[PDB]
């Protein structure tokens, strides 16, 4: 027959961001 | 700081801390690490349910009890709560203040130990947007200096995947590997914890029941570790007695109760089969014989194998039965299997092996390896058996599939387990494997070039040897050769098909009457030894269904009415009486 | 806490939750798990439409009726909303404060049993780039202790792909396998739910119609489970009766309406063939013969097979007809098939087998196995 070619599945990292407050006075 | 941490010593004194039985060597190593001059931060790496938390919390129990070394006496163990520390740290630096303030308390005491369960969480903490400062970084200087001692508990997956990545933090923590206890060790643990569970449910556990739970769970449950796995059966068992009405009976928890709990958790047939199941099982062969005629040998193997499994004489690790139904076309190789599941009321896992004709198609059964597009999908065979452990696995047209696919079944037939791509281990102990094949049909159809014909039946047996490797054939319980349908059985087949036609007509209100002479005429016209029962439907379709379908749509039969079929000897042609009424 | 969670018990009194029919065995093991000293957090793993949310929500409804055990009585179920919990949590600690407050409330109550539907989501709750602090990690200490009881409902695919990977969380939750009920059990469910559907649509379903929907949907409709399958034919049938007969809308919903709805959902010819369709079947042979002269036997086999299938005498699990047309070139082997589709107004799925000349081409018809290109 013919050769069998496999395909990979790239996975990209994803992140979120938190926030820090600071009272003016 | 009291909000953030809980005093385990005080907790154990009043209510209880789930005391630790044994683990003397594990505790000794942990105590040794705590006594070290530097990096005295013992870590507890082990599988889930091994008892890592019990060891750390159990240390507090022993300290209050006093059965600990003098150096460890008068020591306070505090269990940190990560959520409490970060609950109100909205403002910048609030988390650092609370974490740093808490650490100072430990240094001042000098005899205080911190227990951080799920220690992988501290690695990422208090990082709002780009902050690299976290509990791990803040605690790192103190750990190296050895001023404070912090016990840790983490799973192998969590440790390697996240904790090991932090090489600096890992260096400070001296890993202590916790290993699953033995059967004897587990019964001792249950006995020590038996009073607590008994008081909660107001039940009692016999010594035999405790031993049965550990042994039975190990055999049928293989997705959890022994300490929790055994305790899961003991806990749920007590609830059953409590749930049942006190008026009828609530005395103790016997071996019978333990078997029922394990059966439902594992979704396997309950041992000590009920009378209802026994009545169905004894008459299973007779019911199958009514549906399928002339294949009694095949039915005997399936019914006897199932009987042995319920009786308790089944294979320890192999499936209920590995049967290769090799026979000519249309001899009932799959009718019995399709009707066996219906009689037993279990799901039928029907897999067509014609699809699996290529070597690369093995991924469909066990799933794609990690890091590929189909990793999420999983294996169709492993997923099906996991959902339906007690079922009938019908691999139709197995010979058509690639020889490589047969190798996958070797472990299934021998060890009753198949590993998925993810690594989950399927259980085939209760699965009735049935691999129907048509090998030798062409050989039998072929005619010998000689004055006298030959017994081509033996030729098909040799072909089986070539197609299947000896290891595969040896694992099979027995190879059942389905004999060609005889003239006598064919008459019963015609009656079976006619009954099916009546069911279809019953929905429309039509009743079909077929004289005995008419049934014989249909059988003789369409009786082919090679083709089998299938041509019977063709003659019935052309002779019975075809005229009835024209009338049903364009005649008297539109409205449900009885119809009579008779054979005319003069013309040797069936006569149909519509009887419009 | 009130914003994030909803009291299912309160909804039951006002009729918010539908009645729960049967499922005694599934519910019997659910109370036993909840009564456990530790890890008393039952999980409900089953396929879509089996009734997982019906059993968790139904438990609250059953508590109002009073048919539950004494232990379950006086308990209030709370349905956690993940979106509300993670809403406006940009500042560090809002998620932890809200989640910790909820856990404290449940522990203080000592009788409230949380219900987290689609529990796979909490594994991927609020976290930083490297943050591993999630609801699953926070709730773990309490679940093992047994202070709080948490019901969960997730599909088999989600459980194995996501929930199973987190061995620590999976250990605390005791899986309860839910399977689709029998045909006799499904009709009972529809009868129990029939008043609610009848009131909304202002129609009345006959006993024959309900039974027909369950039996007809199991056979014709596939890729959908039995409880959902039957309910879809009941709900959809009611709507049709309400809007189509604008003048004096038919109050009753006969079996005929059920058959028509199943045909649309499954895109197959409806049972109880109409007069217009009947004329086509009798004139089909004549029409085909005019287009394709000669070859009368071929037309007779195709037309007769179609008549039997529509008549209801067709094979239960086999195609309408499998025919091999072997003959000389130019005799109309393919014309009789192309014209047949035009006469019946059905799509012509013409697959040329010249392309599939080698074994490797089989992957095109059934698709490539997982982990390979295509
Ligand atoms: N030697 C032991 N003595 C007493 N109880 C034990 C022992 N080992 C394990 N246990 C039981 O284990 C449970 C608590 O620890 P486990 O759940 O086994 O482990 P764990 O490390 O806390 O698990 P996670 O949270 O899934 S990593 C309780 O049921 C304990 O009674
Ligand atoms: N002994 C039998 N009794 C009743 N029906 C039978 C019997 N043998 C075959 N049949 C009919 O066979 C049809 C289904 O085909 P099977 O018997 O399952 O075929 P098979 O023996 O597996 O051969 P292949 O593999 O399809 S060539 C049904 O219509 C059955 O009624
Ligand atoms: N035992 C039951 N009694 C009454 N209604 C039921 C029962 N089981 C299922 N239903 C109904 O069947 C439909 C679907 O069941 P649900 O429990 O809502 O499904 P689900 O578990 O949310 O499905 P997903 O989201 O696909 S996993 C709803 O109308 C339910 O009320
Ligand atoms: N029996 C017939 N009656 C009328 N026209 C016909 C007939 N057979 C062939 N034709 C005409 O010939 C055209 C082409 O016939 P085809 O459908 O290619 O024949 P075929 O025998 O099915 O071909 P193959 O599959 O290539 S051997 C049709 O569209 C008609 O125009
Ligand atoms: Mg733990
Ligand atoms: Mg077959
Ligand atoms: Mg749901
Ligand atoms: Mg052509």
């Amino acid at each position: 027959g013919k050769t069998n070619d496999w395909l990979d599945f790239d996975q990209l990292a994803e992140e979120k961001v938190r926030d820090a407050l600071k009272p003016p006075s | 700081t009291e909000n953030f941490t809980t005093n385990l010593n005080q907790l154990a004194r009043v209510g209880g801390i789930d005391p630790l039985i044994g683990r003397e060597k594990e505790l000794e190593r942990a105590i040794q690490v705590l006594c070290r001059r530097r990096k005295n931060n013992p870590l507890l790496v082990g599988e889930s349910g091994v008892g890592k938390t019990a060891i750390a919390e159990g240390l507090a129990w022993r300290i209050v009890q006093g059965d600990v070394p003098e150096v460890m006496a008068d020591c306070t163990i505090y269990s940190l709560d990560i959520g409490s520390l970060l609950a109100g740290t909205k403002y910048r630096g609030d988390f650092e203040k609370r974490f740093k303030a808490l650490l100072k308390q430990l240094e001042q005491d000098t005899n205080s130990i911190l227990f951080i369960d799920e220690i992988h969480t501290i690695i990422g903490a208090g990082a709002a947007s780009g902050g690299q400062v976290d509990a791990a970084n803040l605690i790192k200087p103190l750990l190296s200096s050895g001023k404070i001692r912090v016990i840790g508990s983490t799973t192998y997956q969590e440790f390697s995947n996240i904790f090991e990545k932090d090489r600096a933090l890992a260096r400070r923590f001296q890993k202590i590997d916790i290993t699953e206890p033995s059967i004897e060790e587990t019964v001792q643990i249950i006995n020590g914890l038996k009073p607590k569970y008994e008081a909660h449910h107001d039940v009692r556990y016999t010594a035999k029941a405790v031993r049965a739970a550990v042994e039975l769970a190990v055999k049928y449950i293989n997705d959890r570790h022994l300490p929790d796995k055994a305790i899961d059966v003991i806990d749920e068992a007590g609830a059953r007695a409590r749930l049942m009405p006190v008026s009828k009976r609530k005395k103790t928890v016997n071996v019978a109760d333990i078997e029922s709990v394990v059966a439902r958790i594992a979704r396997i047939p309950e041992k000590s089969v009920s009378q209802s199941d026994r009545d169905t099982l004894k008459n299973l062969g007779d019911r199958l014989k009514m549906l399928v005629f002339g294949q009694d040998k095949a039915i005997e193997a399936l019914t006897e194998a199932i009987k042995m499994a319920r009786a308790g004489l089944g294979h320890e690790h192999k499936p209920v039965g590995s049967f290769l139904f090799a026979g000519p076309t249309g001899v009932g190789k799959t009718e019995v299997t399709v009707q066996l599941s219906k009689a037993l009321g279990i799901e039928l896992l029907r897999f067509d092996m014609s699809e699996y004709m290529e070597r690369h198609t093995v991924s469909r059964l066990i799933g794609a390896p990690p890091g590929y597009v189909g990793f999420d999908q999983g294996g169709l065979l492993t997923d099906a058996v996991i959902k339906h452990p007690h079922a009938v696995l019908l691999l139709d047209e197995i010979e058509k599939a690639h020889p490589d696919v047969f190798n996958i079944l070797l472990q299934v037939m021998d060890n009753g387990t198949l590993t998925d791509n993810n690594g989950r281990k399927a259980d085939f102990r209760n699965v009735v494997l049935v691999m129907t094949t048509n090998a030798g049909v062409r050989e039998t159809e072929r005619k010998s070039i000689g004055l006298i014909h030959q017994d081509n039946s033996t030729d098909a047996m040799e072909e089986i040897k070539k197609i299947f490797t000896p290891e595969f054939r040896n694992r099979l319980d027995n190879i059942i050769w389905f004999d060609h349908l005889s003239t006598d059985v064919i008459h019963q087949v015609v009656d079976k098909f006619i009954v099916e036609l009546q069911v279809q007509l019953d929905q429309k209100g039509v009743s079909l009457e077929v004289s005995q002479e008419a049934r014989n005429w249909l059988a003789e016209k369409g009786y082919d030894r090679a083709m089998g029962a299938r041509p019977m439907a063709r003659v019935i379709q052309d002779n019975l269904k075809k005229p009835l379908a024209n009338e049903l749509l364009f005649g008297s039969l539109v409205d449900g009415g009885q119809v009579t079929v008779a054979l005319d000897k003069e013309k040797n042609e069936l006569t149909y009486g519509f009887q419009s009424a």
